[PDB]
């Protein structure tokens, strides 16, 4: 578990964070390993770690989505540790965020959700909020449950449940960026 | 002393395959390794995280360094369908 200062991402994929090569070595991390991140307010996230030559050893590059889940801003401090124990997901339940689905077009699952997970390796954590690109907009979803819990990797075999009513965004679920 | 590539490979059950390779040696070596461990070319894909690539669909005749597999990378196996 070492701490690093938060920096902007060069890679918007929500599933990824970046480190310097030397940092990685210090941490015995390999490119592509899944990591456990800890931020503010007991918040956590699971990500894929990448190497990045432009990254200062003392910082981590982290997308807005991740930053939000961790309740951190640029220049804040997070903890990182290896998490090879993460299992493939059996089942997950997600729900759209009310304020991000006003007059959507097309089928929620097929247009917005499915292509997030389709042909993608996605480590998820219970309570996660994630952003998708489908349909010229920016739908958000919350992970309301996982099996296993709280962490898992969304696999091709993972049953993805999305049915139900759009949720109200909680106070500490507002975007900080 | 020669450039070496460390690889780690997640199995579909969560175990890890570890092995060091010569950065210079052909990709085929990798394919053979995974086969050797019970995951034959025709049944399992070897995948990278980001960018997402089907390693087993890359040129076998190409070196590891050539396919940006250097110096350390974690990959994962997935059943073919």
């Amino acid at each position: 578990p070492n701490r690093l200062i938060v920096d902007e991402a060069i890679n918007e994929d929500n599933s990824v964070v970046s480190l310097s090569q030397p940092k990685m070595d210090e941490l015995q991390l390999f490119r592509g390993d899944t990591v456990l991140l800890k931020g503010k307010k007991r918040r956590e996230a699971v990500c894929i770690v990448l190497s990045d030559d432009t990254c200062s050893d003392e910082k981590i590059r982290m997308n807005r989505v991740v930053r939000n889940n961790l309740r951190v801003r640029l220049g804040d401090v997070i903890s990182i540790q290896p998490c090879p124990d993460v299992k493939y997901g059996k089942r997950i339940h997600v729900l759209p965020i009310d304020d991000t689905v006003e007059g959507i077009t097309g089928n929620l699952f097929e247009v917005y959700l499915k292509p997030y997970f389709l042909e993608a390796y996605r480590p998820i954590r219970k309570g996660d909020i994630f952003l998708v690109r489908g349909g010229m907009r920016a739908v958000e979803f919350k992970v309301v449950e996982t099996d296993p819990s709280p962490y898992c990797i969304v696999a091709p075999d993972t049953v993805i449940h999305c049915e139900g009513e759009p949720i109200k965004r909680e106070d500490e679920e507002e975007s900080l960026n | 002393m020669e450039p070496v590539s460390k690889l780690r490979i997640r199995t579909p059950s969560g175990e890890f395959l570890e092995r060091r390779f010569l950065a210079s040696n052909k990709l085929q070596i990798v394919f053979d390794f995974v086969a050797s461990k019970g995951f034959p070319w025709d049944e399992y894909k070897l995948l990278s995280t980001f960018p997402r690539r089907d390693v087993t669909q890359l040129d076998p005749n190409k070196s590891l360094l050539e396919v940006k597999l250097f110096p350390q990378e974690t990959l994962f196996l997935e059943a073919k369908e």
